[PDB]
């Protein structure tokens, strides 16, 4: 059990940014309580996003709420979405969820770069 | 805005101008409370602090005896006796056995003997008392106008209070500095405790009990705080003498009685201790408050030119009302954000109830999260929260 | 609420970890499970397991099956790890985090308090 | 010489609490240890919100 | 019946509606405990959990 | 896009099929399966005798 | 699990063989239904004697009745128990039950010798 | 209720195994299990498996994880075994067994019908 | 001695005189008959099998849809046709679809349209006639003295009259009517003018090539018109839908071509003027007994005794009955197994017995004088 993510992502300032991570076969995504951590070069990763839902979520301690999040069980995957791309946007982005053993599975992790 | 997710919400209405305002605060129930020409402010007793309490009297529920020992003698030759039988913390009983030649005697009939065993208690409960020297109970204080989201979450500056309460020290004003400061005298008593009632603990887990009940609990028990040799009283609850009148009476021990204390003390109150601060998980604190000194912030502020958008949808409570986050798009000052229920668009004659008092953009930056809580009439009605051109508006639907 | 780790930068194969953390403004008798998690140098995350801040059941890693060992003391409102036998592939930057994971509020359950990170080399 | 019928258990211990809860209008929650034959569970509804 | 190496010989149904956590006549290793519930209780507390 | 609530199975086949017996005045008849999830268990009564 | 068994055994013709068989520490003899086998070098292991108690006991085809079992659980052993020994009866016997997933345990082989 | 095993004598190392014996005499498709046992001379007994004639189930020994496969062919009423990569220690005498689990009196839970036997080695020379 | 420890057993005094025993036999259920100066037979219904059954109809519960095609036309241009419409193995409906100038006509209105499906059975269900002919049971018979030479007599309508040979006990005669015995198979698994009416489709022989079933539509749908198309849903598989529509029915299953059944209610008349008892010429026995088991209670109120005899006096006769008083008379309750004898005179011989006791306390006793054998007992 492993997540995905893809290595690069760009986007102008300003417009959304869609950050995936696409589960594996054996993980249903639209039942998982998904955890997304930002991480700036020498720092400490920080919990960003808990998202289940539209109508479960709980962003991080003074983060904006342009910042939402999205599940798409077509592909089996979720999103990490950031509308209105500041400069201090452009850290490394990680999924993480449970299993059912209760470990944690954490993502190949989304190198953000803004232009 | 501490009230406004719990379920046991309960608002209150006095007369309008007037400063007679009396609350009934429970632990875990929120209370909001409103008036006409000052803010709606919410108030909570979130703690009923114990601490540097005393016992009274502790139970042993938990013993173990030894160096157990008999005596016996022939009929005719008096009555047993043992040297440890006049020790305290000893378990004694004499009785009678059949003796005769068989046994190695003169005569025959009943003997007599004695039997004693060393009593040491394993594990003890504990009965404290609450005495009004400490009780500091602790109430949250929430104005509304401000404050997108959450109960609190912490800091310094204003729209969060707390109050310090003493059966000693029951007057208290909380201030906050631009809604004014806000006083209460809440009677210290009425809430649960008096005369009445113990603080008992017996593994880990805490429970407050009726004293009367406390005082006829059939175990062992000394009434200090003895603890390394304690002197206790009634031994003989615990070591049970079977003693058939065959011969060789023996002693037994019953076993441990926490569970069995556990199912006899149901319905009492309980508490979750952390080392000598005992929290509680009860509250009856009925409070008087004084609103000589609350004013709104802002009715001094002016309307606001520039439009917001809705941050999330409107939600409903358990009691009708509806939650609003609006997000300000432009750089006024402190203003005023143009709110209201209306039914009759294009007219904006107002239909609905206003919880929240003032309702404002405290901050001036560029766009910043302000929510309010709106009491709608029952039926389908609209929610403004705009200035003629380029509002907002919302459809809600009330009780059906 | 802060996390200090300790322990020593660089140290051989073969040889039993030592590391341990103090929590700093906080107790360890509520709950509040508490865990270890590692990262590889310029490679995503690797978590290493938690033990229990009251009864103190230790959970851990399924490759990390029985070279690691979490203990916790809270005289001194530390807990520790001890790697058992490390290999070359075990470098990596050591993290020490912190995981409700108990009642309710899901968004606690993940990783909120997390540790500054001690940089751990194998030769 | 006689065999075990029933044993009753009067001194137990607990351990390895866990827990997980979804929002009202989501549905039930659900842990993956309520299919353990060695843990007990319950569900129950507490207050939820904006809060 | 046994207990603590204390014995005792008790009635028929009284023995099979002891209110406590059992496991049958076999047993194993890890045995598996039926109506642990009886032991081990969960109700509510003010909100916002269980204890 | 919605969750998934719950998953009712139509169709299925068993396999396994393991009983045990004890004779009357000897108390109820025990299978490590009856325990074990997975499985459906049922016990009854049967004509016993000398032969 | 696995059920010890005695290598060695010798009687007089008349008297009373006990043949013990010792469940492991993980089983409780009181409540595994014993099965008896009966081997001689060239044939196949016939069955002998089924027994769980004195009320719930099965003997082989044409084995006669002095051929009885018994448990003693304070030593957790099976017994099998054959009153006066005949010299038909000179073979090896094996112990078996069946554990939680259902595996049959055999025992090393009782060499019976009666003298 | 005649069983009739029959097979090769010699396989050789690294090679799969197989034996079937024949009920003659009762029908596969009635319930009871059929099994092998095996024990080298002056060892004691070790079972293999045994395959269910009604649903076809199969269980065996712990040690033999992915080694044995136990065949049948219900309609010409016979059932087989297949110890896939066999090693040099295997060399044994194997039997053909018949019981049953499905609570037929539990007597039979023991097998009580037996084979006659087939010695097996492996060697190279 | 069979039929002594089931529930179902009916024990049965036949006329003190005569050869006249009737006997109702049902499956599962055995009778125990008891004559008056003759020995007891035990008789049961074991099995009863059926053979050579014939297909009258044959139930589809799955079907398949494979050939989706359809044809439809403008209002004003008559209706639709298909070349598959008249094929037997298809099925079609036909129905009216708003169109216009947005379908491609050159008037609006209704546009006919017909549909038609290829149809092809899954899995189906058959039910076969059962017909006197061709259908057996099976009766065994069990006489006392035996313990733990018995004798199996098959019954066909052909050949209803039938007579067992017991050995030395004789022969037994029996005249069974079995009039009142007088088939559903669906996942192999078999059941017992219904089926006649069930919403299915069906064909009346056996299995053709390519089999023509009737009422097709009943599983296959043509519903949703939409006004602009018209959909197909087939009811998938009806197999647990007909399985909870059997409340009670009796139910058999076996393999292959002889189904053994599950029901009985057999009348016989048997005649028994050819058997005799085993031992009556025989001396009593002078050595001692010894109590192999304990002596249990059936579940009907009587009491079996398994004794071993020690001693070359055999073959003899074994004396035995209730003890009410213990000191002057066995002739107290009544003995069921009739003059129990030992059939070897080997040292070491195994018998049993059954005896019926008073109703109240007494004992057992079996021997003569010095070395007797008394056993305590008590009736309810």
């Amino acid at each position: 059990s492993v997540l995905t993510q893809p290595p690069s992502l760009s986007a102008s300032p300003g417009a959304s940014a869609r950050l995936p991570c696409t589960l594996s076969s054996d993980l249903s995504v639209g039942s998982k309580n998904m955890y997304w951590y930002q991480q700036k070069p020498g720092s400490a990763p920080r919990l960003f996003l808990y998202y289940y839902s539209d109508s479960d979520k709980q962003l991080g301690p003074g983060v904006p709420n342009r910042v939402s999040g999205s599940k798409e069980t077509s592909s089996n995957t979720a999103f990490l979405l950031i509308s209105g791309l500041q400069p201090e946007d452009e850290a490394d982005y990680y999924c993480q969820v449970y299993d059912g053993s209760a470990n944690d599975v954490f993502g190949s992790g989304t190198k953000l770069t803004v232009l | 805005i501490r009230c406004i997710g719990v379920s046991n919400r309960d608002f209150v209405e006095g007369m309008s101008g007037g400063t007679w305002v009396d609350v009934v605060l429970e632990h875990g129930g929120c209370v909001t409370v409103m008036a006409q020409d000052k803010p709606t402010v919410d108030i909570e007793l979130v703690t009923t602090t114990v601490s540097n309490m005393a016992e009274v009297r502790s139970y042993c529920y938990e013993a173990s005896i030894s160096d157990m020992a008999s005596d016996s003698r022939c009929p005719t030759q008096g009555e047993a006796y043992l040297d440890k039988q006049s020790d305290t913390q000893y378990v004694c009983k004499r009785t009678l056995v059949d003796r005769g030649w068989g046994n190695g005697c003169g005569l025959f009939g009943k003997g007599s003997l004695v039997t004693c065993a060393k009593f040491a208690c394993s594990k003890k409960m504990t009965g404290k008392s609450i005495q009004p020297e400490n009780l500091e109970y602790r109430i949250m204080l929430s104005v509304h106008g401000s404050q997108h989201s959450g109960m609190i979450v912490h800091e310094t500056d204003e729209n969060r209070a707390k109050v310090e309460i003493t059966p000693n020290s029951p007057r208290a004003e909380a201030t906050l500095g631009g809604f004014g400061s806000l006083g209460l005298d809440c009677e210290p008593r009425t809430g649960l405790d008096f005369s009445d009632l113990y603080y008992l603990t017996m593994n880990n887990k805490h429970w407050l009990v009726h004293k009367e009940w406390f005082h006829d609990i059939p175990l062992p028990w000394h009434a200090g705080a003895d603890t390394g040799t304690p002197h206790w009283n009634n031994k003989e609850a615990l070591v049970e003498f079977k003693d058939a009148h065959a011969k060789r009476q023996t002693v037994v021990v019953l076993g441990s009685q926490e569970g069995a204390v556990h199912t006899a003390l149901a319905g009492a109150l309980e508490a979750e201790m952390d080392g000598a601060k005992g929290r509680l998980s009860s509250g009856h604190l009925k409070c008087r408050l004084k609103m000589d000194k609350l004013r709104l912030k802002g009715v001094s502020y002016s309307l606001c030119t520039a439009a917001f958008t809705f941050t999330k949808i409107p939600a409903e409570t358990l009691h009708g009302t509806v939650t609003v986050e609006v997000q300000y798009a432009g750089t006024d000052g402190p203003c005023k954000v143009p709110a209201q229920m209306a039914v009759d668009m294009q007219t904006l004659t107002p239909v609905g109830r206003l919880i929240t008092a003032n309702p404002v953009i405290t901050e001036s930056t560029e766009n910043s999260k302000m929510m309010l809580e709106l009491d709608p009439p029952f039926g389908d009605s609209y929610i403004v929260i705009g200035v003629g051109e380029k509002k907002i508006t919302h459809h809600w639907h009330r009780s059906g | 609420v802060q996390l200090q780790e300790s322990g020593p930068g660089l140290v051989k194969p073969s040889e039993t970890l030592s590391l341990t953390c103090a929590v700093s403004g906080y107790s360890i008798s509520s709950g509040y499970y508490w865990g270890w998690i590692r990262q590889p140098p310029g490679k995503g995350l690797e978590y290493i397991g938690y033990i229990s801040g009251s009864s103190g059941s230790t959970y851990y890693n399924p490759s990390l099956k029985s070279r690691v060992t979490i203990s916790k003391d809270t005289s001194k409102n530390q807990f520790s790890l001890k790697l058992s036998s490390v290999t070359a592939a075990d470098t990596a930057v050591y993290y020490c985090a912190r995981r409700d994971r108990v009642g309710s509020y899901p968004y606690y359950y993940g990783l909120d308090s997390w540790g500054q990170g001690v940089l751990v080399t194998v030769s």
